[PDB]
C-alpha cells in the first residue's frame, strides 16, 4: 500500500516537473526575444532624443 | 479498426464529463458539466450572438450567464441541456462526427429504467451513432482494477455510492447512496477557512478554495490525536500563495475537511458516513459473498483521492468487521478516471463487439433493447 | 525491494522539480521586470518622437 | 487655480488677464509628478538645479523651482486643496476592489490613462508604485500612459467609426423616425 | 433588587449601540458605534486635549478626526476601539460603575468561539463586572416576540441574517448571512437621488439622505406595477424640506431603494435576496421543523422597518413555499429594538439568575466557561 502511494506520487511529481520545465523553457525563450526587441527601441531612443535636442 | 479506433467512451458526471477514445489510457476531454445561458443581449468581440455556452466557456464567462447543471446527483435531470453537453463533446471536444463512431456511455447505480431508454432514444435518434452501450459506473471502476467481484465506494462531485458487484452483476438491493461529495466538501472548507479569519470575496478567491482542497487536503488516520497534534503546533501547517502574493495559511483544517466524509455531522448531515456505509452495504448482501466484498473494497472517484483515505478506511472497517475476516482497500492512483478507463478497456476489447446495441437492434426492438 | 527503488527515484525527481521551479520563478520575475522596464522606454519613446516632429 | 495661489504665495502677482491665462501654460510646460514627493521637497531645500524660470508675455522672468510638483501632488493628496475625498491611486484601487474577483488581475495589468491632466511627466511611475504597494504582491501591476493621451478618447472614436464593422451599429434616421430616442439609448 | 435593577443590557451593532437596564422597555442609550481619533493637535474652547472621541461626539466633530468602526458586519474587528465604546457606554452614557452590575451582552450569529471568549476576558478582567452573559442576537429577537421556534430575518446596519431557531437552539448549519443592509441602502438612495438631478454636496446634505430613507421610504408590494404607477404620475410623489428651504422631491425612488433588498442586482450584488434567502435557510433545515419556521418568520432590525416589508415578504414566500403550508411574517412595531428588548426580558427574568457567568466561574474555569 505504501507502494501504490509512493509510485503514484513519484509519477505526479515527474508529470509536474516536465510541466514546469516546459513552462521554464517557454518563458526563458519569450525572453531573449523581449531582452533583444528592446536593445533596438532603447537605441532608436538615444537617437530619437538627440535630434530634437538639436533641432 | 473500423471501430477498434472508433469506439468513444463518455463518462457523464455531476461535475465533470470525461471523454475520449476506447484504447487511450486516460480521457482526451475533461470539462465542467454546465450549460450557460446569457443573462443579457450582446456579443464578444469578433463573435456572433451565442445562445448557449458549455463546459469551460460557461465557467469562464459565468458572470453574464445563468449556469445550469444537467446531472443532479449522477441522474440526468434536464434532457435539453444534456443533449447540449453531448453535442459539445462530440463536435467540439473530440471533433468527431458521431454517426460513424460506436459510443459507450455510463449511467449511475440505480438509474431509472426510463432514463437508460431515453439516452438511447437520443443517442440513436438525434445523434445517429452506429451503435452504443450503457455501462454502470461502479462496475467499470471495478473491472478497470482487474476484478469482477468486489464492492466499489464511488465518490465524485455530487454523489457517493457503494455498489457491491458479484461476477459482474451489481447488486441492486445492497447499493447505498450518500448525497455528500466533493462539491459539499469544497463549500465546507470554504467556511472553515473564512472561519480561520479569511475572505474569499471575489470569484478569483472562491474558485481557488477548491484548488486548496485538492492540493493540500488530507485524510488523517487517528483524526483524534491529529487535532491534538495541531495544538502543540508542529510543522503540520501549510501556506498556499493565492492568484497574487496573499499567502494564506492552512494548518489544521487541511484534514477537518475530509473528516467530513466519516462524520457527516460536521455539516449538519444526520446520515451515516463512508466506512459505516461500506459495511452496511456488506451486511445487506449474501453471507457467503461477504468475505469477497471485504477483501475487495475498490475505491474510485475524484473525492476518494485525499491521501490517507485508504488507511483510514482500512482501519475503519477492520474494526467493524468480524476478526476472522480479511479486509482489503484497493485505491489505485488513476482513480479519478477508473470509471472511464474501465470503459476504455471494455469497449476496446475483443469480446465486447457482440454486446454493442446496433441501430439494427434499435430500429427493430425500440429503446427496450438496450435497457436489458 | 521495488520500493527502495521507487521512493529514492521519487525523491530525486522531486529535488529536480523544485530546482527547475526555482529557476522558472527567477526567469519569469526577471521578466515582468524587463517587460515593464520597457513599457516605460517605448512610451517615453512615442513621446520623445512626437515632440521633435512638433518642435 | 491651485498653482496660481502657490505661485502668488511664492511672492507674485497675476494681476492682468495676460498674467492669469499663462499660469495655465506654466502648469502644462513646467509641471511634474514626482515619485517620492517626500524627498523631493527635501531636495528642494538643499537647492539643487531643480528650479525653473519661465519668461512671461514680456521680460518678467518668473522662477518656479519647487511648486512645479506641489501642483500634481494635489491629485494624490486632495487635502492640499481642502478636499476630503480620496486621491487618484486609492480611487484606482477602490474601483478595483469593487469589481468581480476573477477580473481583478486583468484590471491591474491594464490601467490605461487618458486625459489632459494625466500628461504631467512621472504620473505613470508614481501611479505604478502607488498601486503596487496597495495591491496583493501576487499581482501584476501595469500602468499604460500613451503619448497621444490628451486625445485617446477622440482617437478611439476615429478608429472605431472608420472601422469596417461599425457600420451596422450606426443609429440611422430610419431607426429613429421609427423607434423614438429610445433606439440609440440602448 | 441587588441585581433585579442592576442588570445591564448592551447590544453592540455595526452602526448603533443600544444600552440600558434590564427591566426598561427600550434602550436608555442609543448612539453610533464609532471612535474618532483627531487628525490634528488642538483643543475645543474650555476643554483639554482629547485623545479620542466616541459615539455622537465623534460624529459631530468628524471633520477633524479619523473615524473608525470597531464592528465590521456584526463581528468585533478592533478590540482596542471596542473597549473604548464599552467604556463610554458604562461610564458616560449609563453613568454606572460596571463593577457592581451584571452585564448581558449580545453577539452575532456565527460569532467565532474565540471572540466570545475575548469579550469575556475584557468584561471580567478589564471592567471587573460581577457577572455577565452573551446572548445570540436573533435568539433575543425571537424570544421578545414571545416564541422559541421560528426563523428570524435580522437586518441592521452592516449585516442581514436568517437564523432558524428550534426550542431555543439557533441552528448553525441553516443560518445565512447577506452583507447588504441599511448602510448599503442609504448609499444607493444617495445615487438614485443625485441621479434624479440633485446634489448632496456638503456634509449637511450627505447625512440627511439617511433621514429621507428612514421617513419616506417604502417597500411596495407589486413593485412591478408601482413603477408603472409612477409613470401615470399619481399623487405618489413626496417632497421633503432640507436643513434650509430647498424642497427636494422624491416620488418614485422612494421604493426603488428597499426593492434593493429583494433585488441585490440593483447594486451589483450577485447574491440572492432576503425572501429567497428566508426560504433557502428553510429548505436547509429538518423537514419536520419546516412547518414551524414557516408560520414564524419574525423580523427584527432597523432596515426591516420600511413599511410594507412584511406584505411583500408574505407574498414572496407564500409563492415559493408548498401550498399545503401556512406562511406567517411577524414584524412587531418596536422591531428596531427587538434584540435589546429580548435581552431586557430575559435578564430581568426570575429564572435567568442561574445562567449568569460569575467571576467565581471565571476565575476558576477560564474564558472557556461562558463560551459554552
Amino acid at each position: 500500500d505504501k507502494l501504490k502511494e509512493a509510485e503514484t506520487r513519484a509519477e505526479f511529481a515527474e508529470r509536474s516537473v516536465t510541466k514546469l520545465e516546459k513552462s521554464i523553457d517557454d518563458l526563458e525563450d519569450e525572453l531573449y526575444a523581449q531582452k533583444l526587441k528592446y536593445k533596438a527601441i532603447s537605441e532608436e531612443l538615444d537617437h530619437a532624443l538627440n535630434d530634437m535636442t538639436s533641432i | 479498426d473500423e471501430d477498434e479506433t472508433t469506439a468513444l467512451v463518455c463518462d457523464n458526471g455531476s461535475g465533470l464529463v470525461k471523454a475520449g477514445f476506447a484504447g487511450d489510457d486516460a480521457p482526451r476531454a475533461v470539462f465542467p458539466s454546465i450549460v450557460g445561458r446569457p443573462r443579457h443581449q450582446g456579443v464578444m468581440v469578433g463573435m456572433g450572438q451565442k445562445d448557449s455556452y458549455v463546459g469551460d466557456e460557461a465557467q469562464s464567462k459565468r458572470g453574464i450567464l445563468t449556469l445550469k447543471y444537467p446531472i443532479e446527483h449522477g441522474i440526468i435531470t434536464n434532457w435539453d441541456d444534456m443533449e447540449k453537453i453531448w453535442h459539445h463533446t462530440f463536435y467540439n471536444e473530440l471533433r468527431v462526427a458521431p454517426e460513424e463512431h460506436p459510443t459507450l456511455l455510463t449511467e449511475a447505480p440505480l438509474n431509472p429504467k426510463a432514463n437508460r431508454e431515453k439516452m438511447t432514444q437520443i443517442m440513436f435518434e438525434t445523434f445517429n451513432v452506429p451503435a452504443m452501450y450503457v455501462a454502470i459506473q461502479a462496475v467499470l471502476s471495478l473491472y478497470a482494477s482487474g476484478r469482477t467481484t468486489g464492492i466499489v465506494l464511488d465518490s465524485g462531485d455530487g454523489v457517493t455510492h457503494n455498489v457491491p458487484i458479484y461476477e459482474g452483476y451489481a447488486l441492486p438491493h445492497a447499493i447505498m447512496r450518500l448525497d455528500l461529495a466533493g462539491r459539499d466538501l469544497t463549500d465546507y472548507l470554504m467556511k472553515i477557512l473564512t472561519e480561520r479569519g479569511y475572505s474569499f470575496v471575489t470569484t478569483a478567491e472562491r474558485e481557488i478554495v477548491r484548488d486548496i482542497k485538492e492540493k493540500l487536503c488530507y485524510v488523517a488516520l487517528d483524526f483524534e490525536n491529529e487535532m491534538a497534534t495541531a495544538a502543540s503546533s508542529s510543522s503540520l501547517e501549510k501556506s498556499y500563495e493565492l492568484p497574487d502574493g496573499q499567502v494564506i495559511t492552512i494548518g489544521n483544517e487541511r484534514f477537518r475537511c475530509p473528516e467530513t466524509l466519516f462524520q457527516p455531522s460536521f455539516i449538519g448531515m444526520e446520515s451515516a458516513g463512508i466506512h459505516e456505509t461500506t459495511y452496511n452495504s456488506i451486511m445487506k448482501c449474501d453471507i457467503d459473498i461477504r468475505k469477497d466484498l471485504y477483501a475487495n473494497n475498490v475505491m474510485s472517484g475524484g473525492t476518494t483521492m485525499y491521501p490517507g483515505i485508504a488507511d483510514r478506511m482500512q482501519k475503519e472497517i477492520t474494526a467493524l468487521a468480524p476478526s476472522t475476516m480479511k479486509i482489503k482497500i484497493i485505491a489505485p492512483p488513476e482513480r479519478k478516471y477508473s470509471v472511464w478507463i474501465g470503459g476504455s478497456i471494455l469497449a476496446s476489447l475483443s469480446t465486447f463487439q457482440q454486446m454493442w446495441i446496433t441501430k439494427q437492434e434499435y430500429d427493430e426492438a425500440g429503446p427496450s433493447i438496450v435497457h436489458r
